[PDB]
């Protein structure tokens, strides 16, 4: 109640300071005006104190208690990382996300002073770090507990490594932090592979994927049953990878150990991919501004191996046999204004369309882009009000009036026009 | 009894549409040719140069709603 | 000098970290001293680095350890099986080395090799640069590395394997070659000498982005069984 008094008192003082007149006297009406003007901020501060009452102990003409409460929470979450228990910590982070994300938005805190702005800048870097570590925890750690409990220690260590690498500059929309996260996740997957088997995990030299139907040999390198049958036809007794003379009487079979190990490594890869995808979607592609050129270029590079296509993942260990095309990165880029993303999307199209992944009769490929562009517009329009809808319909009318029309191909501007017309 | 049938709509409907469109009562109608067939065959004014001037890029599409999500989730 | 050997083996024993069964190494190494053994073993001891090795042995097993770099070497260390260590690169190699296996390591490049090194295996390494090969290299194995390059093949390369690298172009296989494996490389084409070989050599070239018309070229050639060249395969399910 003391803190709420201080907050509403500062709001009243500020509002009266802007009264077009001095603060000769501060009457009761101004208090109601303050509540009306700062209702949401005060409710949010109350929500924060309710969720994590401990913040009060840390707290011991401008409204700033909310920003300092947020800073205290980010401190009393970076310090208590994974404590008391991973689930409680993750759940607290989740509960606080909504109020902390509100405080970190320019809309909620319009016009606050410079101390509040600097505090919010730090609270933003802190929240980015906390949220990234929390997503790593939720996807890799919790899953690892149930599926592959043997790795929980390594995942726990890498959590603090991630927190340590993101600390100084946590703007994952820039290049350095993005590469640092990708590098850390790659080291973690590599170490897990070395751990789950002292000879590691390698794909079969025939299929170069995971050794489905795993078959080991006196050389300890792994292959597949079906590939070994196809290889053993005749005159082909020796392994391909090492040229070892197999005993004439040899007969292959499956080792349960390796199939379990492979399944564990696949579950781990799946969790790490989910973490990367969530970090890109939520943290990287968040602002009202696209990430920098280097991040987008790296992401577009990750889709393809040196061509073959794969799902969005920093690991060059899974590949789609046929060149599949998917819409994720396109939807993410289209979250922003087309004017900014045109060159990225046209580079993506020219890259796919470079006989790397498609051959001819591309009418289906263009439809993919058009559909996403259509979705993008619909996504934006659903935010509009009734008068915004009328002004939109008039603008679109004068656009249809202004529209006027190379061959043998299409560009993202032509496809965006086709979508808008549709 | 009903549920077995709905599973096969994606095929059964194009079949019915074909049988209907090719019926004499329809197969000579231009609106039907536009809806079910490719109009380029019978409209010479239609361009045929740019990939954008195909038939499918200018075809309808499913509007996404909450009901359609509900149905997909249940399936 | 035996006392200095005893000192260095017991002191490197003093480096006993977790998992490193260097005590067992001490029984074996002292035994090697006592017999002046021709054969010695240190494999599977999870070791990470080694002290000076006995000089009079002609064989040394160090496989499945965690070694990353090696100490002084015998004069007559003919046969090393160093499969699956963490080696990055190896010291000066001995003269009479007639077989060496360094597969599953992390090596990037090796030095000069003997005249009679009839067998070499570095599968699953990270090699990037290959020096010249001997006249009697009955076997060359480089798969698992990151090579799109290869020096010419020696006169005596009977067995060859090259798969899982990035090879785009291959020198010619001599008449002595009898079993070539070139799977999932980045080869552009397989040259004509590969046909002139005997009618019994297996050549797998599947997984490569080979020239489709070059494929059809081999198609016309293979539909003519009148030639007694080897059997060439380009893909299997
Ligand atoms: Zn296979
Ligand atoms: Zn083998």
């Amino acid at each position: 109640l003391k803190f709420l008094q201080m907050a509403l008192w500062s709001c009243t003082r500020k509002l009266k300071a802007a009264s077009e007149a001095p603060e000769e006297e501060v009457s009761l009406p101004w208090v109601h005006l303050a509540y009306q003007r700062f209702r949401s901020r005060l409710q949010n501060f109350s929500r924060i104190l309710t969720i994590y009452p401990q913040v009060l102990h840390s707290l011991m003409c401008e409204m700033t208690l909310d920003a300092f409460a947020a800073m205290a929470c980010t401190e009393m979450l970076t310090r208590n990382t994974l404590k008391p228990s991973p689930q409680a910590w993750l759940q607290l982070v989740k509960n606080l996300s909504m109020p902390l994300e509100l405080i970190c938005s320019d809309e909620h805190m319009q016009g606050s002073g410079s101390l509040a702005q600097a505090v919010i800048r730090e609270v933003r870097a802190q929240w980015s770090r906390i949220f990234s570590t929390a997503l790593f925890v939720e996807h890799v750690l919790l899953g690892t507990e149930s599926r592959v409990p043997e790795l929980q220690g390594l995942v726990t260590e890498h959590v603090f490594l991630l927190d340590k690498c993101l600390r100084e500059n946590s703007d994952v929309k820039t290049h350095g932090p993005f590469e640092a996260v990708m590098r850390t996740l790659c080291e973690c997957k590599e170490t897990a592979s070395k751990t789950l088997s002292r000879f590691g995990i390698q794909p079969c030299s025939i299929c170069l994927g995971d050794a489905k139907d795993p078959v080991c040999l006196p050389c300890d390198h792994v292959h597949c049953l079906r590939c070994l049958r196809a290889w053993f036809a005749s005159e082909q007794m020796i392994c391909p990878y090492c040229l070892t003379a197999l005993p004439d009487e040899f007969s292959p079979a499956v080792s349960q150990a390796h199939r379990e190990a492979i399944e564990k490594h696949a579950r781990f890869r799946q969790m790490c991919n989910s973490f990367f995808v969530d970090l890109v979607s939520t943290i990287c592609f968040k602002d009202n501004a696209p990430p920098e050129k280097e991040v987008i270029e790296s992401l577009l590079s990750l889709l393809f191996v040196q061509e073959h296509t794969k799902s969005l993942s920093p690991f060059n260990d899974v590949v789609d046999k046929t060149p599949v095309i998917r819409s994720v990165i396109l939807k993410l880029l289209l979250k922003y204004s087309f004017h900014d993303v045109k060159d990225y999307i046209q580079e993506y199209l020219t890259l796919l369309k470079k006989k790397a992944f498609i051959t001819e009769d591309k009418t289906e490929l263009y439809m993919l882009f058009i559909n996403c562009l259509e979705d993008s517009i619909l996504e934006k329009t659903s935010a509009y009000s009734r008068n915004d809808e009328l002004n939109h319909l008039e603008e679109e009318g004068r656009f249809l009036k202004a529209y006027s029309p190379p061959a043998n191909e299409a560009s993202v501007e032509y496809l965006q026009e086709v979508a808008r017309i549709r | 009894v009903i549920s077995p049938e709905l599973e096969h709509l994606d095929k059964t409907l194009p079949t019915m549409n074909n049988l209907i469109s090719q019926d004499k009562r329809i197969s000579s109608n231009p609106v039907a040719k536009i809806i079910y067939g490719d109009p380029v065959t019978f409209l010479p004014h239609l361009p045929r140069k740019s990939v954008v001037h195909c038939s499918k890029i200018w075809s309808c599409r499913k509007r996404i709603t909450v009901e359609y999500l509900q149905h997909i989730v249940e399936q | 000098c035996n006392e200095y050997y005893l000192k260095v083996w017991s002191e490197w024993e003093r480096n006993g970290t977790p998992g490193e069964q260097r005590n067992i190494a001490f029984n074996r190494l002292k035994i090697c001293l006592q017999n002046q053994e021709a054969e010695l073993n240190l494999s599977e001891l999870d070791l990470k680095t080694l002290p000076d090795l006995p000089p009079q042995i002609t064989t040394l097993e160090i496989r499945k350890n965690l070694l990353t770099h090696l100490p002084d070497l015998p004069p007559m260390l003919k046969v090393i099986h160093a499969q699956f260590n963490q080696l990055e690169s190896l010291p000066a190699l001995p003269e009479t080395l007639e077989e060496l296996n360094a597969g599953d390591n992390k090596i990037k490049e090796l030095p000069f090799l003997p005249e009679n090194l009839t067998h070499l295996r570095v599968h699953n390494n990270r090699l990037h640069i290959l020096p010249l090969l001997p006249p009697e290299l009955k076997l060359l194995v480089v798969s698992g590395n990151r090579l799109d390059s290869i020096p010419p093949f020696p006169d005596k390369l009977e067995g060859l394997a090259l798969a899982n690298n990035f090879i785009e172009q291959l020198p010619e296989l001599p008449f002595s070659m009898n079993r070539a494996v070139l799977m999932n490389n980045n080869l552009t084409t397989l040259p004509e000498s590969v046909l002139r070989l005997a009618q019994n050599a297996f050549v797998n070239v599947a997984g490569n982005p080979l020239s489709g018309h070059t494929m059809r070229t081999l198609q016309q050639i293979t539909t003519g069984p009148d030639y007694s060249g080897p059997q060439i395969f380009f893909s299997m399910g």
